[PDB]
């Protein structure tokens, strides 16, 4: 039963990582994070070898501070739909517009959790788009900004956890034995390809 | 193992090496549990 | 001859049907196989975009939805041996070769490399299948073995496969093929040199929309 | 027209030289009109 | 294939009956035949008594009773030519090769000439079967032609012959193989020079008794 | 085999009948075919005229009418290549090669190249038949392809084409075969020079009238 696409995928992994400083004339105090599940090496493996997929996502922010003790503070996470400008600065007005939507939990709340569906104009999610405009499937933006009056004087670091459910996918392909170059390409080097298996002495021993 | 059984005979005018492809699988008793990160990647 | 039918599916309709002229064995260019090749690919829906009928409706229409018949002979004589592993591979994307990790310096495949055409093009590193990933399981595609003392012959009827029912057929090669001789070619002095490849592909099931004159 | 497709393969110890005889006829739909005295001869 | 059914009666029973793990193809290693080759015999109840659960069930028991499946197969170009001979003998016993009428100076082969083992042996004087006998008429026995321009393998069952229902399967060999190249191999240059001869027994109906710890 | 009838008529009665002695294999010797060559001719009812019991009562009669079942065999190695035209032609009348249009100036065929017996004779000008005709339309007659990629055999069933119901079997000959090596031979060095064309007759249907002692 362990061995399904439903149990293969769905399990809370560590997606991203987000930082915010808050400060003094570097006034940024939003921190946006494009979302991707291509991040960490193996996700990508693991998601690389299928052609097409679908899902849902569940998303648990877990923020804490620069050394660790978390005091009161109310914190806005606000998720930019794909197509929706995403935010400029910590006061702009794409921060208090009704389409993006928003949350607002406390420091000393439990993680933040949401849920975002499939938003893809096709049918499916694809990694390998053989032609010419990688393709237009995105996901969305989650600027993140400490909800204040008087700037907040500490660096927060929150984490995104991401947990795939409802997974369907189609038209599997091996998998990618050489290291990663790129991001969204598939680059491998020409020269130094490792052999997918260690050598041994001779042909004629069970090494 | 692969032993050599009585020969390689091979007639005039014909290359006397060839090779053999070895492929392999699993059948419908192959069952799996636990599962855990792989460490092919770095 | 044996038929591997791709993923178990027949090409089937779902926009005007040629169903008279697209419907004929388009005839691509023989391929000498040497001792020292490497292998050929082809991305298909840009092949015949040149060539005839199915070329004129493809480029003066937007919208595209077809299955392809294919058809790979490999003719030698019974004294040659070797082997070929003929694959098709959805979404067959070429990787560029390199070592550099910045967005504008890394390298990337030319617009010939990748459309190769009516003509094909070749590997550079047949091992990785030129796009990282090893050819030792590319099994899992549909694909056949042209053995040289068992059969000359390969047939795959490949159905429609993409994420969106029509898309176009000039800026997205749906799918690609890839013969590689997985055992070289060898033979004795005095026989023929090389051996020709001849692949005829059929476009089951065509489908064309939205024509631009 | 008559293209070379692919190539001619031909094994160790064969001659890499052949022929091909055409041959060409008439069907059923074939039908003539009005009668005509040669010209092969003189 | 043709099987040769030897003598028209099949391994029948009458002990214990292994009847699993020594019904099995058990292969022997392949014989390199040649030009001047002269041929080869083999004493079989004596061929698997050093090959795992059979010579273990045979070496450790005092009866023995049992049939034989013969396979032999040879693997051949299109452009070598020759013909074999394979035939069992019943009691094929080895003469000694020499001049002289007194009793304890007249030769007698040794024990490694008698009972070859899992190796075989090579004939010395082909025309008469190392036995005094011509093998023009060694068509008598159950026999078939290994024609390589027809066929490439041969098949004998042969049941049990012998005037005791039970015998030692060590201290005396039921019956004999021989192959023997009546026409000679040939080649042009170029092509190899050796092929390769192979061949596989099944015990059909084994019967063992009086085990000795 | 494929037997090709000719002129759709099978050979019939309409006179003594041997039906025993002469409906039998006569197995002319085999032509030596190689490069260089041009063809062979036969003329049929005086091929027989010296080889045993047809012969004897096809001269001491004086009244002749039966068809013939011809067999073609051509046997080469499958490295050997080449083809061959079998063809019966009714009335077979050789020319005279000469440019003399006065009447007894003019060259004529002797009597050894009109009928040449059971040794046959060689063309001189294949591409003329020997009779100013062409050959590339010689597929009127009934004829078969010896190609020796496919087959090595060739079989024509003739009857009997006369104007007159009886003649001479020894002062006109009926009907004449001719082989023609259209595609010659090629080999590569170290194979058989020269491949051998074997030809045996049948009288079907044999009557004979008016026997002279």
């Amino acid at each position: 039963l362990e061995t399904t696409i439903n149990h293969f995928f769905s399990r809370s992994g560590l997606v991203g990582v987000v930082n915010l400083t808050d400060g003094g004339t570097d006034t940024t105090g939003y921190a946006t994070w494009d979302i991707d599940i291509m991040g960490f090496v193996q996700l990508r493996r693991k998601c690389e070898m299928f052609t097409y997929m679908r899902f849902n996502a569940e998303f648990t922010f877990v923020t804490t501070t620069k050394n660790g003790e978390a005091r009161p503070y109310m914190l806005q996470y606000m998720y930019v739909p794909p197509g929706a400008p995403k935010p400029t600065g910590r006061d702009a007005f794409q921060w208090q517009t009704a389409t993006n939507p928003s949350v607002f939990v406390k420091l000393t709340d439990p993680p933040a959790q949401v849920s975002v569906p499939f938003m893809s104009p096709a049918s499916a999610y694809q990694w390998f788009y053989d032609g010419y405009p990688c393709p237009n499937n995105m996901m969305g933006t989650f600027a993140v900004r400490v909800v204040s009056r008087e700037a907040s004087q500490l660096k927060l670091q929150t984490r995104v956890y991401m947990k795939l459910k409802h997974v369907r996918a189609w038209v599997p392909r091996p998998i990618r034995s050489q290291p990663y170059l790129l991001k969204n390409f598939p680059n491998y080097d020409s020269s130094k390809i490792t052999n997918s298996a260690r050598d041994r002495s001779s042909i004629k021993q069970a090494n | 193992t692969l032993w050599y059984q009585t020969n390689y005979v091979v007639p005039p005018e014909t290359p006397g090496e060839a090779y053999i492809i070895a492929m392999g699988a699993a059948q419908d008793n192959f069952t799996l549990k636990i599962c855990k990160d792989t460490d092919e990647v770095t | 001859a044996n038929i591997v039918l791709a993923y178990g599916e027949w090409p089937e309709y779902c926009p005007t049907r040629p169903d008279v002229s697209v419907n004929r064995f388009y005839t691509l260019d023989s391929k000498m196989w040497q001792e020292n090749s490497t292998g050929w690919y082809w991305k298909f829906p840009d092949v015949l975009n040149k060539t005839g009928v199915f070329g004129q409706n493809a480029q003066f229409h937007y919208l595209y939805r077809s299955g392809f018949c294919l058809h790979v002979q490999c003719n030698a004589s019974k004294f040659h041996q070797g082997a070929l592993l003929v694959a098709v591979i959805p979404e067959f994307v070429i990787a560029g070769r390199g070592s550099n990790t910045k967005p504008n310096e890394a390298p990337h495949p030319g617009f010939t490399t990748t459309f190769p055409g009516t003509t094909g093009a070749t590997f550079h590193d047949p091992y990785v299948l030129d796009s990282g990933v090893p050819l030792s399981q590319a099994l899992i595609y549909p694909h056949q073995w042209i053995n040289l003392r068992t059969n000359n012959c390969a047939t795959v009827i490949v159905p429609y496969i993409n994420a969106v029912p029509f898309d176009s057929a000039i800026n997205h090669s749906n799918f690609g093929l890839i013969v590689i001789p997985v055992s070289p070619l060898k033979y004795s002095s005095g026989a023929t040199t090389a051996i020709p490849i001849t692949i005829t592909i059929a476009p089951l099931n065509s489908e064309f929309g939205g024509l631009r004159q």
